[PDB]
Parts: C-alpha cells; structure tokens; sequence
C-alpha cells in the first residue's frame, strides 16, 4: 500500500505516517493541560507510566529546557526525552550564538523546523512526542506553544495535550469563560493563586479523580519568579482543598 | 522517490496537487495600484490566537506570500525564501525582484521532486508584491512550475472560485474595488455565515511597504 | 501484517513494533536482579543456561560490569548488543572526566546512555538494541537509586527490579519485605531463597554488591560469603 | 446484572471443562480407541474380512460408531469454543499468537466436520443398497447385483474400521498439536 | 509462521529471535570437527583438515597469531582469514605500542566487537564463523567466539559436523585438569577426534593438525614426523 | 498416571512401526510388486489383456487388490501420524524442515487417498456392469451392448494392472523420498 | 467513507460483517434443511409402502 513508508503521499493526497504518529501520542494515556492568564502561565503534568516499587517522585512529564522556558513532553517515553535534548541543545545554542536569551516563540518555531526536515527525508522516523513549551518573553507577556509530531507552532491561550484532545476543548472553553466574563480588575500579581486553581480545576473536570495529590505536579512561570519553579507537594495539596 | 508513469506524467506530483485542493482557500488579485492576497483563517476554537497562526507572511519590504497546503511546511519554505531574499540583498544593492525570487524558490521546489528519498512539497504559494516593472502575483505549483497569474485562487474549491473571478474582474480595478471583490469571492464558496474577522488580507498599496490589514480594518471593508 | 518489518514505520493504532518485539527477547534470556538495601545496593545475575554447555569455568560468565569505582551495570538479553552500550557507558564516564574532572553523577549518566540506546530505534539502516540495562550506585549521604533503562529509552528509577524469564515471579517475592530494613549481608540469604523456588544446586549466579562500608565501591561477593547459603528455608 | 453473574459463571464453566477434557476425557478415550485398534497389529489384520457375516452385524457396529462420533463433536465443540473466546482483540502486527489460535481452530473444525459427515454417509449406504436390492428382486439372475450387495457390505465394513483409525489418529494429531503449542494458545500476545 | 522475518539483519521475529544471526550460528555446524583441551599448564588443539579431493592437498585449519596465541576456525574460510588478520594487527600493534604481551582477555573483547559492529548495520552481514582462541598468558585459557557477540572461557570445546559425539567424550572426562600429562594429554585430544570421525573411518594418517602451547611452549605446530609414532597409534 | 504411561508407550510403539515399515515392510513389498510388474519387462508384456478368456477371473484379481489396498492404508496411516507427531512447536521462520514434513504429509496423504478411492471404484464396476447387463437382457440383438460388456472388462483389466503399477510406482517414490529427506523429517530444526 | 490508508478500523467492521453474514446464512439454511427432512423421509416412506418386505 502507501503506508509502509513516510515520504510517499497517499492517492487522496494525505500523509499517513504523520497521522499515525499523532495517534501514538493519543495512546499513552498521559494528559497535560496548561493555561495562560495575565503575566502568569502554568502547566500541569499527570505523573503516570507511559503505557509497585518505582520511586514515584522521579517519574514525571515536566522538563525544563532553560532556566525560564519549561515544557511538558508527552507521548512515547523514549521520544520525549530525546526531544528535550534536541531543544536543550538548541536553546543553549541560541544564547551562545546570539547573546540574549531565546524566546518561547523562537524555540518552538525552531523545534518544529527541525521536525519538518525529518518529514521530507525518509532517513529517520517521526518523534512520537507532543509538548507545550511555556515561558515569558522580554515584553512581560506569557506564551504557550503546543507542537504535535507534524509542524505546529500554533500557540494557545490555554491548551490540553494528550489522549483527551478529541473532546477536551469544551471543558477548557467553559473554564476560560468563567474567568474572562468574571474578570477582576483588582489583580495585584496574585494570579499564581487564581490561574493555578483554574488549571487544576480543568484537569479535575476532564479526569474525574478525587485525590490527585501525589500524582499532580505543576509549574509556574509568572513574573517576579521567572525561573520555571516546580510547585512543591504541600502547596499542591493546599490548592486541592480550595475546590470546596 | 517520485517516478514517471506509463501514461507520461508523475504520480507522486499528482498526489501533491490533491493536497492543495483540500486545505484553507487562498485568493490573490492584482490591481492597478498594488496587489492583494486573501486567505481563510478557519478558526477551530477560541483557544488559538491571532498573533501566531498566519496565512500571510513577509519576505522583504514589498513581498507577500500565502499558502494552500501543509501547515507544517509554512516555516520551511519561508525560511529559505527569506534567506534568498537576503542573499540577493547582500550580493546586490536593492531588494529582490519577484521574478528573481520565484525563479529561485521554484528551483528549490523542483529540486525536492527529482532527488530520491524526498517528498514533493505539499503546498501552493502565491508570491505577490511591488516590482520596479509594476506588480506581479505568481503561483508556485507543487510540481515546480509557476504562472504569472493576474487574479487567482489556489485552495479548496479552486474551480468554482476561479469562475467567480473571470466574471467579476476587469483589467482596470483599483485596490478598494478589488478588496470588495475579494471578500465577495470568499463568501460565495466558504461554508457558513461566520465571516467575521476570519480573513487575513495583505496589500501592496501602490509602491509602499507591505501592510497586513488588522482586525479593526477588515471590518471596514466587510460591511460594504 | 506489513507494518512490523522496519523500525521507522508505525502501526495504525499508534503503537510501534520492532521495538516491541525486543521486549519478548529480553524476557526470554537470563534474568537479572538488583534491589535497594539500607546499607547498599546488591545486584545479581541468574545465568539459567547450564544444560546446554556445562564446560565453561566456574565464574567465567560474569555479567556485572562497572563504569568506574562505584556504578554497577548488568544486562538482560543479547550479550553482544549489551557490551556495545557498556563501551558507550564507559566512554561517557571518561568524556565527563576530561571535560569536568569529577565522577559522573548517575542522574546524568543514565540520560546520556538513554539517548544512545533510543537513538538506534530511529534509523532504518541500523537495528535497535536488544538489552535491558540496570544502572545503580550508592551515595554516602543519600540512599541508592536503581535505574532500569529498558529499550526505547524510559530511564525509570526503581528500587528493586528483575528483568528476564521470571520478571513477574520475583516481584511477588521481593514484596515479602521492604528491604529498607536488614542489611546487605543478610539480604543474600533472602535472595538465594528466591532463586531455588523459581533450577537446582549449581554455582552459576554471580552477584556483586556496592556497599558494606567497604569504601562504598564495587566488589564481587567473596568465596567465603557465598558458602553460608541456607539451602533449606 | 443477574444475567452477568450466570454468564460469567458460564465463561468460568467453559474454561474448567476445556482443561479437564484435555487432561482426562481425551487421554482416556485415546487409550480406549487404541485398545480396539492397536498400532502394533500386523498389516491387513485390522482391515480384514474374517469377522464379516438387513446386515445385522454392520447395524450393531454402526450404532457404536454414532456414539463415538457424537462424543467427539461434543468434546471438540467445547474446546473449539474455548479457543474462540481466548482470541485477543484483532490488531495489525504482533499477531503470531493469533495465528496459532487460528491454526488450532482450523484443525479442530476439520475433525469436527469429519465426524459430522459420518451421519449422512451412512444414509447413503442404505439408500444405495436399497436401490440395488430392489433390482435383485426384479432381476434375480444378473449376478453382479448380488455381488454388488456383498461388496458394498465389505466396503462399509472396511470404511468403518478406517474411520475408527481416523478417530484415534485425529485425537492424537489434535492432542499433540495443542500440547506442543500450549503456551501460545493460552497467552498469545503476553 | 509467515517467515517474513528472515531476509534482513534488522527485522526481529515475534518470538524475540533474530533469524539472520541464528542462521550464522548454524553455519558453524557445517564445518570440520575440532577440539581443544585445557590442562593445568598446557593447551592443545586438534584440528581436522578438510581433504576435499584426492589430488588436492588438505586445507589448513590451525593458524597462528603470536607465539602464545593460536586460533582454529570452524566455519566458512572467507570470514576466517579476515578475522585472523584483524586480530594479528590488533596483536602486533600491542607489541609495538607497548612491549608486553597482549592480554588475551583484552584481545577477545576487541574481536567480539568485530562481530557485533558487523551485525547492527544492514549493508553488512554477520560473520559466519566460530573461532577457538587457544592461548596462554599467565594461566592457560581456551576462549571462543560466535557470530553473535558472546564469550565463554571454556575448558574443553568442540565445533564441527560431529561435534556432539566429541562433546559427550569430554562431558564424562573431567580428569584432564588435575593430571596434566602432556605426553598423554594429546592422546586424550586425539581420542576426541577419533571418537567422532566420519562414522568409523581412520583419516588420521597425518591429516589431523595438532598444536601445543603452554608454560615454556610457544605455538609449536606438531611436526608431521612426530604425531604418528605413538600419538596416533594408541588404540 | 495410567493415561500418562499408555500415551508415552503409544508414541514409542508407533516410532518402532515407522522404522519397521521403512526397513522391512515397505522394501519387501517393493520387491514383491516389482516381481509382479518387472521394470525390465519388454513393452506390452505387462499391460495387456492377453490372458483374459459374472467374470470370475476379474473377481479373483480384485480380491488380490483388496489385500494390497488394505495393508497399505494401515502402514501409511501410522507412518504419516509418526511424522505428524515429530513436527516441532510452531515458530515463525526457520521452518523449512516443517515445510518438508508438510510436503511429506502431502505426498503420503495423496497416495493414501488415491488407494482409498479404489474401494469406491470397485462398487462402480459391479453397479455399472449389472445395469448394462439388464439392457443386454432386454435388447439381446443390439450387438453394441454386448461389445460394451467385452470392452468394459478390458478397461477394468487394464485399470487393475495400472493400479498395480500405481502401487509399484508409489511405493518406490515414497521410500526414496523419505530416504533423501531423512535428516529433515526427524530433526527439522535441530 | 472509503479512504486509502488509515482504514484499519474498517477491517474490524468488515471482519464483523463477514462473520455476521456467515452466522446469518447458517441460520437461514435451517428453513431449507427442515423441508429436506420431510421430503427425504416422505420419499423413503413411499418405497416402504411399495416394497414392504425389504427390511433395509
């Protein structure tokens, strides 16, 4: 047929090895949702085996590319770690070749550019991964960028990657509606308490889980912090009780 | 690898043309005081933004470009289009002419068709802009050839949209008159009535730099 | 049916074969064992291939490799494709010693060895590796950490792990104690009891612990510590 | 939910019956049929006519054949159903074990069809014998019609014995096949 | 049993085996018989030549690497002269870059990778050969390789057409370690060939090459005028 | 334990019979049938109708056929099962020897089924000849019916001898085939 | 809709339809089989009435 290779178009004009690679991400049952508010943007992991005695403090889905640009690569457990190094060795290659620190949009457009060259050539296979590059730029405006195994530097105000993307758009839409229409002009950079609750409420609405204390680890990249700090366990369990 | 067919054509190239006939529709029209290029920014939801997903891009101060195929192939042919618009601006003084830019990008798309191990480019460009000899609006077919079009469309349903232009475009049409016929041909084929700030239009605007029309500017033309 | 020949081709459900078939290979060769103790880390190797040869020496088929002074590495599977990773594991420790004059920490060696094993599951010209590597060490102020890097990356940090022809039987026996109790000395008796239950009285196994407060470095058992083996309980 | 308990009990009851049949019911029948037609017999001492006398002798033998045929289809039918219930979800690739399961269904269905086909074939004997016997009453001097009756009885008698050998041999080819490939038949995709 | 996993070095079978390498491990059984015995301080090698035609001289089976390291291939010849030269150059260079003898355990690791690095690629095929490296450095050891990268420091080996008949002779003979008896050790090794020689045929009239290496012994090839006096006339 | 002993004993007794058939039972019959239809005979001295005078002579020849046909099914049936019991566990790839075994089963089943069909063919002879004989009795002057009787016996006489040749040719081709492929029939994968 | 590639799921659907048609065809054939029972038994019974002493 026309699916055994990657560099061949189907008779209806549609690439299938790329399409099968996106199905690999929607098969590892790992869902990571991230939201972006005003000068505050967070990302939530899920901390589950990509499929006893395992140290559950090490298994994660959040890796930092630089000190101020973090991400969360989900998908195959062997392709996500390689895409972090193809980004860690890219953003570190930017600061040496350009002096100033790299932006979140330049990093995602450079990762999607490297992914595209493997699509035209039949040399390697597609990296079955999908990450949400988060971070803030020089203009103090946070961003977010999700990239699938194809080329996509789309960028969202709130996105969810994983095996639930087929219908998890309405839940993130209703939760952003409850904050935009209920905007509070008395914002004193307390969004780390407001936007983080909006994110944990999103993942708890998608997945009906009661006590997601030790299986949820988030990260905040808001201003006055600027370091992609992974929030501790005590603050996570404290945030989980504000839903009452 | 693309190979010849017994009937005398390319099979893999013909499948690339079937890809541009199933994407977001584009529209390029050349007027007497500049050129215009339109698209159809099909909003999937309210999660993506408008500052990143672009169907209109720039190459130099007077070069516009739109796509009609793979979204992932946006940032790769644009990266080499800017470098060839810069390399020409280094070895030579002024900017790059549209005929010298299209004859360079076409040599890149054609090279990715004959060389083994590669896949043909799944997109159809529309390079437009101001040239010292007037105004041009080219189109890069995925096979590698090009046409010196005057008014065309390349995306989905490029057959009925092409007939809607032959009966609505004279030789002498101003920019403000061409904008009204641009949105008219989009709505005559686009599904639904949600045409509201979902079209990104570029304009040459009679020997001036390329200015992408904002959201508060396209509503001024859409109401007419 | 047609989508499992090369490694650079995916399956319509989303899975990937030829990196999946390797799991049926590492689950059929000679097993391994490595588990945490309150005093150190103790590996193992159960070479269950007596019947075929019976002519090799006593301790000639050793499978406890180490990169340097205090990091033990074992195998599971193809003995050839696993030694090639050891050369990349040893050369990674030397390159880190040239460029940084320090012992390579385990949380950076298991990542540099993961991007080497996984990198072979992408090229169509090369075949993927056929080994499950156990990597561990024992710091002085911190407890041990066993990393069971399987094929296709996934450098997961375990605390007791077996990989071989009985990877599901010892897990029902390792849970019989927390092992963050009684020392590495008495843990040998608990380990040797597990092997006889799941296969006779032969000296084919060859373990090596990393710590008995013996400068916290790699060493074999001894010939005198293997002798008090409780053959009944 | 009440049906689900009885249904799960049924799936449980099948699994039990299949192993018991393979461990007890089938080997017992192996020795049984072997004791009737021993492999160590000299050639022609099985497929002979020394015990050859409607044909009341064949009648008594045919009744036993139908018993042997009935028990085979019933036993194989539950074993076959058990294998079908053990087939994993159909997937592309990594289905070597499904091929083993499929291979088992092919051999099980072939033997089942053979035992099923014995009942109609016996009707053919009487039907053919009845037409010829009428001709003997109508044409009493054409000796080949009388010879045809004699030869027909000898043919069914030999065919019955070849069938008994075929019974024994099908059981052995089946027992040996499932035993050797048992690990892949139960867990085909591990 | 679709057998599609059989013509490439990359494709893995669903059982976990690699059938293109397993065919090479089966290619060493189509070679002549050979056996090596390790005494307390001596190592012998009994190679049986393959006299193809009546007029042609027999092929050479026992080779030499250094004064103390000697091999004896058992498989195809085209992949034996290449592995010998890519062993001798890894042997003389150690005696040139340094001055001590090459450590036999460190030499085999450089030969196993010559198999391993020749397997992973698809354009290159596996080495169909089985080496029997017999050497003496400080202690006499008999190493052996395989097409798959694998090592086993043996004590008594066998490779060949009737290798299983000679394997059984060494399985019941463990009294080779204690009593060395160099004059009688070669009698045991020659008996290992005679007990598995072409279904009761003689073929030992200077057609079985022998070699001895030990303490003060270099890779001495047993002369054609010495193995037939009593070494070939015991029973 | 009683079933376990009888079954292992059964596999051993068969294995003996297969070797016994190849070393004695099949070669003895090879020379036997060859002594009846010698390969060195000049053309026309075997396949004729020269010694042909119900047809009592033909009856006696068919009785000999029935003996040869019966003994073959018993020997071949047990040898075939023995090869079946020697098929290794099903694996993917490296089963060329299993293909040889299947090829051997294919040749053995073909000859056995062919010889088995003689039993149906002999019934056809008597039924068809008797029907024609009735027509001869009803229309005694149409000479073509009487010529048909003569020709019918000559056809069957030839077929009987071709069957013996078919016996002869099958026995030697089967023995030679197993001999040439002996290493792969016993150890198809080693 | 019929498409080229990524139609592994139609194969599951097709497999069900193939098996469903098999079971349906088998059950449909019972109506024909029951008629054959009465037809064959009636045919044989006529011969018994014509030839009452042939016991077979």
């Amino acid at each position: 047929m026309y699916d055994r290779h990657l560099t061949i178009f189907s008779p209806d004009g549609n690439l299938y090895q790329i399409e099968y690679a996106i199905k690999a991400v929607k098969n590892t049952n790992i869902t990571s949702v991230g939201v972006k508010g005003e000068n505050c943007a967070v990302i939530i992991s899920q901390k589950k085996m990509a499929t006893k005695l395992l140290d559950y403090n090490n298994i994660t889905n959040i890796y930092n590319i630089t000190d101020e640009i973090g991400c969360s690569m989900v998908g195959m457990p062997g392709d996500c770690l390689s895409m972090v190094y193809k980004a860690r060795s890219e953003a570190s290659e930017f600061l040496y070749s350009n002096g100033y620190n790299v932006n979140a949009e330049t990093l995602c457009r450079n990762i999607c550019d490297k992914i595209q060259v493997y699509t035209q050539h039949a040399y390697m296979r597609l990296h079955a991964c999908s990450g949400m590059i988060i971070g803030i730029d020089e203009n103090n405006k946070p961003e977010l960028f999700k990239f699938d195994p194809s080329g996509f530097c789309a960028g969202y105000r709130a996105c969810v990657i994983g095996n639930k993307e087929q219908e998890s758009i309405s839940v993130l839409e209703r939760l952003l509606e409850k904050r935009k229409k209920k905007i509070q002009q008395e914002t004193i950079d307390e969004d780390i308490r407001n936007t983080t609750i909006l994110a944990i409420e999103a993942l708890q609405t998608i997945l009906a889980f009661d006590l997601k204390a030790s299986e949820i680890e988030v990260a905040i990249v808001s201003t006055k912090n600027r370091n992609f700090t992974q929030i501790s366990e005590k603050e996570i369990d404290n945030y989980l009780t504000y839903i009452a | 690898l693309t190979t010849f067919s017994p009937t005398g054509k390319l099979v893999q190239i013909e499948y690339a043309l079937n890809r541009v006939s199933s994407s977001s529709p584009a529209l390029g029209i050349r007027a007497k005081n500049g050129v215009i290029i339109a698209t159809e920014k099909k909003s999937p939801n309210e999660l993506i933004e408008e500052n990143s997903i672009f169907k209109i891009q720039q190459i130099s101060e007077h070069i516009g470009i739109v796509y009609a195929g793979m979204p992932g192939d946006f940032r790769v042919l644009l990266k080499r289009a800017r470098k060839e618009a810069i390399r020409y601006s280094l070895q030579y003084g002024s900017e790059i002419l549209v005929k010298e830019l299209v004859k360079i990008i076409a040599s890149i798309v054609q090279e990715f068709t004959q060389t083994g191990g590669v896949r043909p480019f799944g997109l159809s460009l529309l390079i437009c802009g101001v040239d010292v000899y007037g105004y041009h609006l080219y189109q890069i077919d995925p096979s590698g050839c090009y046409f010196n079009w005057m008014a065309t469309c390349v995306g989905k349903d490029y057959q009925n949209n092409m007939s809607f232009l032959e009966k609505r475009y004279n030789k002498d049409i101003e920019i403000e008159d061409a904008i009204h016929t641009a949105i008219l041909t989009l709505k005559e084929s686009y599904e639904g009535v949600l045409n509201e700030k979902n079209i990104e239009i570029g304009v040459a605007y009679d020997n001036k730099p390329f200015k992408i029309l904002t959201q508060n500017e396209i509503k001024d033309y859409l109401i007419e | 049916a047609g989508y499992d020949l090369s490694v650079s081709t995916f399956s319509p459900d989303g899975r990937l074969y030829q990196v999946e078939y390797i799991y049926k290979s590492i689950n059929n060769n000679n097993t391994a064992l490595c588990l945490e103790c309150k005093d150190g880390i103790i590996c193992c190797c159960i070479n269950s291939n007596m019947d075929k040869n019976k002519m090799i020496k006593k301790n000639s088929y050793n499978r406890i490799y180490h990169v340097n002074n205090n990091i033990i590495i074992t195998y599971s599977g193809f003995d050839g494709d696993a030694r090639n990773i050891i050369d990349r594991a040893r050369s990674e420790a030397n390159t880190y010693y040239y460029n940084f004059h320090t012992n390579i920490p385990l949380h950076i060696l298991v990542n540099r060895i993961s991007l080497y094993i996984h990198a072979y599951t992408l090229y169509w010209h090369m075949r993927p590796f056929a080994a499950s590597i156990i990597i561990s060490s024992f710091n002085e102020k911190d407890k041990g950490d066993i990393y069971c890097i399987e094929p296709n990356g996934a450098c997961y940090k375990y605390s007791g792990i077996v990989i071989g022809k009985n990877k599901e039987m010892f897990k029902t026996e390792i849970e019989k104690k927390d092992y963050k109790d009684i020392n590495v000395r008495d843990a040998i008796e608990d380990i040797y009891k597990f092997i006889l239950t799941s296969n006779n009285l032969q000296n084919l196994v060859n373990f090596s612990w990393i710590c008995k407060e013996s400068s916290y470095e790699f060493q074999n058992i001894h010939e005198e510590i293997l002798t008090p083996a409780l053959n009944k309980a | 939910q009440k049906i689900k308990e009885e249904y799960n009990k049924f799936k449980y009851d099948i699994t039990k019956q299949a192993i018991e049949s393979l461990r007890e019911r089938i080997p017992k029948r192996i020795i049984f049929f072997n004791n009737l037609v021993n492999v160590n017999s000299e050639p022609g001492s099985i497929l002979n006519v020394n015990d050859l006398d409607s044909h009341k002798q064949i009648y008594l033998e045919l009744e036993k054949i139908k018993t042997y045929a009935s028990e085979l289809i019933e036993i194989i039918g539950n074993i076959k159903l058990w294998i079908q219930l053990n087939v994993p979800r159909i997937e592309d690739g990594n289905n070597f074990g499904v091929g083993i399961q499929e291979e088992a269904i092919q051999e099980l269905a072939r033997v089942e069809e053979s035992a099923f086909n014995l009942y109609d074939a016996i009707v053919k004997y009487y039907m053919e014998r009845a037409k010829i016997s009428t001709k003997v009453l109508k044409y009493p001097n054409v000796s080949d019609y009388q010879e045809a009756v004699r030869e027909l009885d000898e043919k069914e008698w030999i065919h019955i014995k070849i069938t008994i050998v075929d019974m024994r041999n099908n059981y052995i080819m089946l027992y040996d096949l499932l035993y050797k490939n048992w690990e892949k038949v139960v867990k085909p995709k591990n | 049993y679709r057998n599609l996993y059989d013509t490439d070095n990359i494709i893995y079978s669903p059982e976990g085996r690699l059938y293109q390498v397993e065919y090479a491990s089966e290619a060493i059984k189509q070679g002549t018989c050979a056996v090596a015995i390790k005494s307390k301080d001596y190592v012998v090698v009994s190679g049986l030549k393959k006299c193809i035609s009546k007029l042609s001289f027999p092929q050479e089976k026992i080779f030499k690497i250094d004064d103390y390291i000697g091999i004896s291939m058992s498989g195809i010849t085209s992949d034996a002269k290449v592995l010998t030269k890519f062993m001798q150059n890894e042997c003389l260079s150690h005696k040139f870059l340094y001055n001590e003898n090459i450590n036999i355990e460190s030499l085999v690791r450089s030969v196993a990778d010559k198999y391993q690095k020749n397997t992973q690629k698809s354009s290159k095929r596996a080495f169909g050969v089985g080496l029997m490296i017999a050497a003496y450095h400080n202690e006499p050891c008999i190493f052996e390789t395989r097409p798959n990268g694998s090592y086993f420091e043996y004590d008594a080996l066998s490779f060949g057409a009737r290798s299983h008949a000679s394997k059984t002779y060494l399985e019941k003979n463990l009294h080779l370690f204690e009593e060395c008896s160099l004059e009688e050790l070669i009698l045991h090794c020659l008996k290992a060939l005679k007990c598995s020689l072409s279904s009761e045929s003689e073929l030992t009239i200077s057609n079985t090459a022998l070699a001895v290496v030990g303490k003060n012994h270099p890779w001495q090839e047993i002369s054609s005028l010495q193995l037939e006096e009593y070494l070939s006339k015991v029973k």
